[PDB]
RNA sequence: GGUUGCGGCCAUAUCUACCAGAAAGCACCGUUUCCCGUCCGAUCAACUGUAGUUAAGCUGGUAAGAGCCUGACCGAGUAGUGUAGUGGGUGACCAUACGCGAAACUCAGGUGCUGCAAUCU
RNA sequence: GAGAACAGAAAUCUCCAGUAGAACAAAAGGGUAAAAGCCCCCUUGAUUUUGAUUUUCAGUGUGAAUACAAACCAUGAAAGU
């Protein structure tokens, strides 16, 4: 039975990891929030690398998180980027689901030779009704078992609206 | 803090022995008993056993025949009220309460900011304990609920400060005195200008007093009277806004007036000089009262307390018409005023002199007696509601009760730092509160004659103060621009 | 409705702990646990006791303030707390009385020269250029302008000053151990 | 840096002393009876209280470390322990310390008609309040066994000392009893502990002053048994009864006003 | 996977702790209120907020597990002449300046004791798990009280209309907030803007065609109403407690014998044993 | 009896996998003007009880489940051990006696009890 | 452990787990779990005044150190700490 444990999208989370701080971290900062209209948020380094060039504590990436409508149009219209075909992987055990787009012009949005090209991480994380309570501050709880998101009910969910294709084995 | 010092190793040992017990023996010795009323008569011998204060009353009201309660007195040397007995035939002392109790008000409400300036004034609604006028250095009065502690119609109209304020005793109409030349006549619920304002005083307004019920005809609004600095005073019709009669007696500045008992306006003057004052010959002097060495502060009456709330009791519950708020205004006259069974209003004066005189104004205009007492100047007297004590405020840090009756010195309340500039009375005439020029205000149990309890607020100097007629409340006013409001 | 109760001896009480000693002559039988009414006698046997426990506590002198509203560790106006007296009653002790009186080296030299131990102001010494006052030990110490401090004059200056920082920190830290054992 | 220095503050000596804290320990033969007066005789020490889970292997009169382990770990003088067995049911051990060092022990076993505060009629309290006393006996005075047992309750169930008290937090009693007169040859008898809760009422004969006091049962219900004692060494007594130290012709009078008599 | 080992191993938080409504730690603070000082006894006001309706509590301390003296709720409100907004922060307000005067009401001071006198009630506020914030609902309810002549100490600050960048007040805000004419204000927005909106919104109210000024102005009466009577009243029922019991176990599942479950197995080894 | 709020004991209350829930009450839930806080109305904040739903949470039931707890002459008067004997033995250590006396192991039963206030076909 | 373009053994985001191979100033042994870990907001401290310690040459109603207590200060809606 379903009336209203549904399948709405908890959150869209666009992501952009930089090698170097300074001028291209702040630009891909910019990229985001424009495109939000939030303010970006500056993920630390959590140690020191060496073979990656960079220090703990140096901020090296910026990501931001879109829920409702506005998540919905920059969902789709990067899902455009990608063909609507996206893989048997993709999909996480817990029914959620992500890809990338490389070259953020590809999807409305100029260009401006002072701002250079970035790509995004697309995630996008589901949820029915009722995931609150995994969530809120009182009474908290954990979601039964058949109220749980899975693989196979978001991918039937996406083969659906969208009218998008799965692709491999 | 410099504290009270300790007890010493011999006067802990006093105390770690098992001692004395409450006992009462048993206790039946047969002594005998006296019975006197404080007003004037002797009523003859009993002689029962020993017995609590409680059945005493039981004793006297089936002798009587009233079911009144009494409060009782004994040794009178000593005046002190088994529990007398343990001191040591008794002549006992017995008078009326007017059964009662308003509690000693503890707890702040938190501050009640609003006017930008110091408050001059603060009077309470007669009927309800929720309405409160206060007249501040900024050129609006407001009015609060003080239920909910919250500014109850913001209020605008003059052009200079507003320096005194009154409650009409019907509770109709409220009346503001300003610094400027005016008076602006209001109502509580509008909140809006009755007319034009008030205009024929030169200079500012010192004090307003209103034409008490018992006197105005049932179906006729009571008439305003107002002093001025110019020395002049004029009687205010509320309803054409035109003065009858202007009086110029005093030459001087008028520093407050009071509408009497009888007929009889009263008028506490800079000329040193005390002017009884009838209505009925349509502005003219009759009496001419001369002690004082400086001029006249303040003028207080044994009647005020009652002339001041007209009909509304502690309840408040409304009269039905105006003829039932006639003899309720009376009838809460006729509780205070037949003492002997004769209305014998008693006034009395403050002066910078450091003396107050005691006044009986139709029966003769020689005074009966001075109080002598205080180094610097006395600023504000009050009667208790029930005429009984007098209490008066100066400026020597320090409150002195003086018996109203033949004006006899009973105490000092001792407390005070700074000057003392005004007190007020609970209605049961038990607590006194009185405020200073430092921050504290403090309450006075006037049955042990005593400190009650401090209660610290403001930041700053405090002007007014006054007691809701109920006695839940008590509000405040000064120069730190917040209202604090007080309560158990 | 009696309140007062007799004995034939009387009670030695304890007010400070609030108790009361009660020496008069008990029955076997009434308090045998084969007897069915046993509690009863108990409660009118201590009735009796508390009673007089009581009965000295509300005739003992009481505290009655005048301060009120935030009385900021105490009582307000209307209560009136009884002032009970000390326990009459020797406890045991819960630990040995705070005594390891040791010289310590120093203290027996500043009494052998007095070296009156001084009046002890607080932090903040005074800075010539800057204007502005600025302690000492604390923060931005007089100790530590060297270490900041852009040029030295006459093997580098700055680390040796903090070597002999460390040296007297060493030496305060080393002078506890001997005074800390003797 | 400095929090764990305030642990070491409390936990040293001082003049004006804290609470002695309670420690009730679960023995190797606890049982469901027993965990329940346990927790009724708890209720009463409460906040100044401490319960394990565990069932510890300890035999008090054989072997003392594990108890001075647990009491300069935790920091709690007053330890219960609880024991259980066909000689000694329901062995109630209650012992004191003196410096992480053992004072004393005494054994109450507990007999078979205890009543729990889940049976009685259940009334008005407050946690953890002064309780009042009642201690009937001349054997409490005269004889070292019941000295023994008015030390302890006295010092286990005042909680704080205090100059200054209110009327309100006078509200409940113990009751300690000695199971008839005796004398001496014979056996010694039960100790008998009840808890009283009071009500006041307005007594005429009294007055205002002094009312009637009513008395009306809550428990917990035990009644105590007397086992094998350890009792103090004698210079141990002159250490623990120690005043902490902190004239003549010469008085204070009230203004201060240090005056001195010539004579 | 779970170590059976471990699953022994691990200690429960308390058992009403382990449930989100209610924290220990907060507790042992309240457990005490110095208590060194004096001895004294603690009322606390209990206030939690529940969906389509407000409570507040009031509740002694005890090692039995505590006693209420008073109980004042939103279907009370009803009674006193308020249906409407619940959630609200005025309809909060209302239950602290009612609470208050059905236990003085009771308590009998207007309308032990000994050496004196009447002596002033003292409750120190529960906080709740509820967060701290300025113009909280929560603190609506104490500032009701407050009318009602409780003391606990408080701020001005966490009611609404505070200055964050200086110490100052509003009356006027908060005496908004009182009434609910800030939420008379909003119900004006959507008449003059949409009524798709307005519909859907205080549609009990437009059921009734109560307006947003008249409003203000019938909140102000209810309040008067409170103070004349609130002794409160219980409601009679219809059916007894049998009944409710007895149709309430008709969905209620019960339980089985060792020899019922001896059976299943039996029967279970008979089936998805031997060879189909 | 059910349910909300506060709890006392703090696993007979938890954990794993399924199943059921009439009423009311919890709950999820809808909305962003107002006070408020966020990278984000998800948390928190406020507003409504309207558009919906028992799908979760919650409460019961289910299972030779995983744990935990109680009872016992199940193991066992066993180990450990105070005290006594010019007891034994080259020693290591162990019987005799007068007194106390555990735990695993093994079998049997149970799967939360209850203080205060309001509200339900 | 399971996923997301560039992206790899280590770059960030998301879901489920460590009864604590969390870090609790320390050392262990217990238990805090809406913490004492991590992050953000708000702020003096070597305060002043009097009985017990001890030291003076103007024995300086104590002048100053030290032990304790009380007012005060900080923070929080408060309970409090």
């Amino acid at each position: 039975q379903n009336p209203m444990r549904d399948l709405k999208i908890e959150k869209l989370v666009l992501n952009i990891s930089v090698g170097e701080s300074g001028d291209r971290l702040t630009r891909a900062s910019k990229v985001l929030e424009q495109l939000s209209g939030q303010t970006p948020v500056q993920s630390k380094a959590r140690y020191t690398v060496r073979t990656f060039g960079i220090r703990r504590n140096e901020k090296i990436a910026v990501h931001v998180t879109v829920r409702g409508p506005k998540a919905e149009e920059i969902l789709e219209r990067g899902l455009k980027v990608k063909e609507y075909q996206l893989r048997d992987r993709n999909f996480s055990a817990t029914g959620n689901f992500g890809f990338g787009i490389d070259e953020h012009i590809d999807l409305g949005i100029k260009y401006d030779p002072s701002i250079g090209i970035f790509g995004m991480d697309f995630y996008v994380v589901m949820n029915r009704p009722g995931a609150r309570v995994t969530r809120r501050k009182r009474c908290k709880g954990t979601v039964g078992n058949s109220h749980k998101t899975t693989k196979e009910d978001t991918v039937s969910w996406f083969k659906q609206k969208y009218d998008a294709d799965v692709l491999d084995k | 803090s410099t504290l009270i010092p300790p007890p010493s190793k011999k006067q802990k040992k006093e105390a770690q022995l098992p001692r004395e017990v409450a006992i009462i023996p048993k206790d039946l010795p047969n002594v005998s008993i006296k019975f006197q009323a404080l007003d004037t008569g002797d009523n003859a011998l009993r002689v029962p056993g020993a017995i609590s204060e409680k059945q005493l009353e039981e004793l006297l009201n089936q002798l009587n025949g009233t079911s009144v309660p009494y409060t009782f007195s004994c040794t009178i040397k000593a005046s002190d009220p088994y529990s007398s007995l343990i001191k040591p035939q008794i002549t006992l002392l017995y008078t009326p309460r007017a059964v009662f109790k308003v509690k000693p008000v503890t707890r702040s409400s938190s501050a009640i900011a609003g006017h930008g300036s110091t408050i001059l004034c603060s009077a309470f609604a007669p009927h309800t304990s929720s309405r409160m006028v206060t007249g501040a250095g900024d050129n609006t009065a407001r009015i609060w609920d003080c239920d909910t502690q919250t500014p109850m119609h913001t209020l605008k109209g003059h052009y200079n400060w507003v320096l005194c304020v009154s409650w009409s005793p019907d509770g109709e109409v409220i009346a503001t005195g300003s610094m400027d030349n005016t008076i602006r006549l209001w109502d509580p619920k509008s909140g809006q200008c009755l007319g034009d304002a008030l205009r024929g005083h030169s200079k500012w307004i010192t004090s307003l007093s209103w034409e008490p019920i018992h006197l105005v005809k049932p179906g006729s609004k009571p008439r305003l009277a107002s002093s001025s600095k110019d020395g002049t005073i004029k009687i205010w019709d509320t309803v054409s806004r035109v003065c009858q009669y202007t009086m110029s007696g005093h030459t001087n500045s008028v520093s407050c007036v009071k509408w009497g008992g009888q007929g009889l306006l009263y008028s506490g003057s800079h000329d040193r000089t005390v002017r009884v004052w009838d209505i009925n010959s349509q502005g003219r002097c009759i009496n001419i009262l001369k002690s004082h060495a400086h001029w006249v502060n303040h003028l207080s009456l044994s009647t005020d307390y009652a002339l001041r709330i007209g009909a509304f009791d502690h309840t408040g519950k409304k009269p039905s018409t105006p003829e039932e708020a006639q003899k309720k205004a009376l009838e809460n006259y006729e509780k205070i005023c037949k003492k002997n069974g004769n209305s014998e209003e008693m006034m009395v004066t403050a002066s910078d002199d450091y003396t107050m005189f005691l006044w009986n104004p139709l029966k003769s205009t020689k005074p009966i007696a001075r109080m002598t007492g205080h180094q610097k100047l006395v600023n504000h007297v009050a009667f208790s509601p029930d005429g009984r004590y007098i209490v008066s405020a100066s400026f020597d840090n320090s409150i002195k009760l003086w018996d109203g009756r033949d004006g006899k010195f009973i105490s000092t309340f001792r407390g005070h730092v700074a000057s003392v500039y005004q007190v007020a009375w609970s209605s049961d005439c038990r607590l006194l509160v009185s405020c200073s020029k430092d921050t504290t205000l403090k309450v006075w149990d006037v049955r042990t004659r005593k400190l009650s309890v401090d209660l610290p607020g403001h930041k700053d100097e405090v002007y007014t103060v006054d007691w809701s007629v109920d006695g839940k409340r008590v509000c405040s006013g000064g120069k730190d621009k917040m209202v604090r409001l007080w309560t158990h | 409705l009696p309140v007062t109760v007799e004995k034939p001896i009387p009670v030695v009480y304890d007010l400070g702990n609030l108790a009361a000693f009660d020496s008069n002559v008990l029955d076997k039988n009434d308090l045998d646990s084969s007897n069915a009414r046993r509690e009863e006698k108990i409660k009118s046997l201590t009735r009796d006791n508390v009673q007089l426990l009581i009965n000295q506590l509300l005739s003992l002198p009481m505290k009655t303030t005048t301060e009120s509203v935030g009385g900021t560790g105490g009582q307000s106006s209307v209560m009136t707390l009884l002032q009970l007296p000390d326990p009459t009653t020797d406890l045991p002790r819960e630990k040995p009385l705070p005594k390891a009186k040791a010289m310590t080296k120093w203290e027996k030299f500043a009494a052998k020269k007095g070296i009156k131990p001084k009046e002890r102001a607080g932090k903040m010494i005074y800075d010539e250029a800057s204007g502005e006052w600025v302690p000492k030990w604390g923060y931005k110490g007089a100790n530590k302008k060297l270490d900041d401090q852009w040029l030295v004059e006459v093997i580098d200056p700055r680390t040796l000053n903090r070597a002999e920082r460390k040296r007297l920190v060493k030496k305060n830290e080393k002078q506890q151990r001997r005074n800390m054992k003797n | 840096n400095a929090r764990a220095k305030r642990a070491l503050v409390k936990r040293e000596a001082k003049l004006v002393e804290n609470v002695k804290q309670a420690l009730f320990i679960p023995g190797q033969s606890c049982n469901k009876n027993l965990h329940d007066i346990m927790v009724d005789l708890s209720a009463l020490k409460k906040p100044d209280m401490k319960r394990f889970n565990r069932k510890n292997d300890i035999h008090p009169f054989e072997d003392m470390s594990p108890l001075e382990f647990f009491s300069e770990k935790n920091d709690c003088s007053l330890m219960v322990l609880m024991t259980s067995s066909k000689k000694r049911k329901n062995n109630m051990t209650f012992i004191r310390t003196f410096g992480y060092k053992i004072y004393d022990m005494i054994e109450l076993m507990v007999a078979d008609n205890f009543k729990l505060l889940s049976d009685f009629k259940k009334l008005t309290f407050t946690v953890g309040l002064k309780p009042m006393f009642t201690f009937q006996g001349a054997a409490f005075d005269t004889h070292p066994v019941y000295k023994q047992i008015k030390s302890l309750f006295l010092d286990f169930f005042r909680g704080e000392s205090t100059d200054l008290q209110d009327v309100a937090g006078l509200q409940h009693v113990i009751s300690m009893t000695i199971q008839g007169d005796f004398q001496d040859g014979e056996p010694l008898p039960n100790v008998l502990f009840r808890v009283y809760k009071l009500k006041s009422y307005k007594s005429d004969q009294g007055g205002k002053r002094l009312p009637r006091i009513e008395l009306v049962e809550i428990g917990p219900r035990l009644d105590f048994k007397i086992g094998r004692i350890h009792t103090p060494s004698p210079d141990m007594v002159t250490e623990a009864h120690k005043k902490p130290k902190q004239k003549k012709n010469v008085e204070l009078d009230i203004m201060g006003d240090k005056l001195g008599r010539i004579h | 996977a779970k170590s059976s080992a471990y699953s022994s191993r691990f200690q429960t938080p308390f058992r009403r702790r382990r449930e989100g409504k209610t924290d220990y730690y907060q507790r042992k603070r309240l457990v005490t209120q110095h208590k060194a000082k004096y001895n004294t006894p603690k009322y606390r006001l209990v206030v939690r907020f529940t969906n389509k309706d407000i409570i507040c509590q009031i509740i002694s301390s005890t090692i039995t597990g505590d006693v209420v003296l008073a109980a004042a709720y939103s279907h009370e409100l009803p009674r006193y002449g308020i249906t409407h907004g619940l959630t609200n922060w005025a309809a909060a307000y209302a239950t602290g300046l009612l609470i208050a005067r059905r236990t003085l009401q009771k308590l009998g001071l207007d309308e032990e004791a000994v050496e004196d006198g009447p002596r002033p009630f003292k409750v120190f506020l529960d906080i709740g798990l509820q967060r701290t914030t300025t113009g909280a609902r929560v603190f609506g309810a104490l500032k009701g009280a407050s009318d009602g002549g409780l003391y606990v100490p408080h701020s001005e600050n966490r009611f609404p209309g505070w200055d964050f960048e200086t110490e100052e007040i509003d009356p006027e805000l908060l005496r908004s907030y009182i009434f609910g004419g800030h939420v008379s204000q909003y119900m004006e927005e959507l008449a003059d803007d949409d009524e798709e909106r307005f519909s859907e919104l205080f549609k009990g109210y437009l059921a009734d065609d109560i307006d947003a000024d008249s409003l203000e102005d019938i909140y102000t009466s209810a309040h008067e109403a409170i103070r004349a009577d609130p002794a409160f009243k219980p409601t009679e029922k219809k059916f007894t407690k049998e009944q409710y019991a007895a149709e309430s176990k008709k969905y209620r599942q019960t339980k089985l014998s060792k020899e019922e479950r001896a059976a299943r197995v039996a029967a279970k080894i008979a089936a998805l044993a031997g060879q189909q």
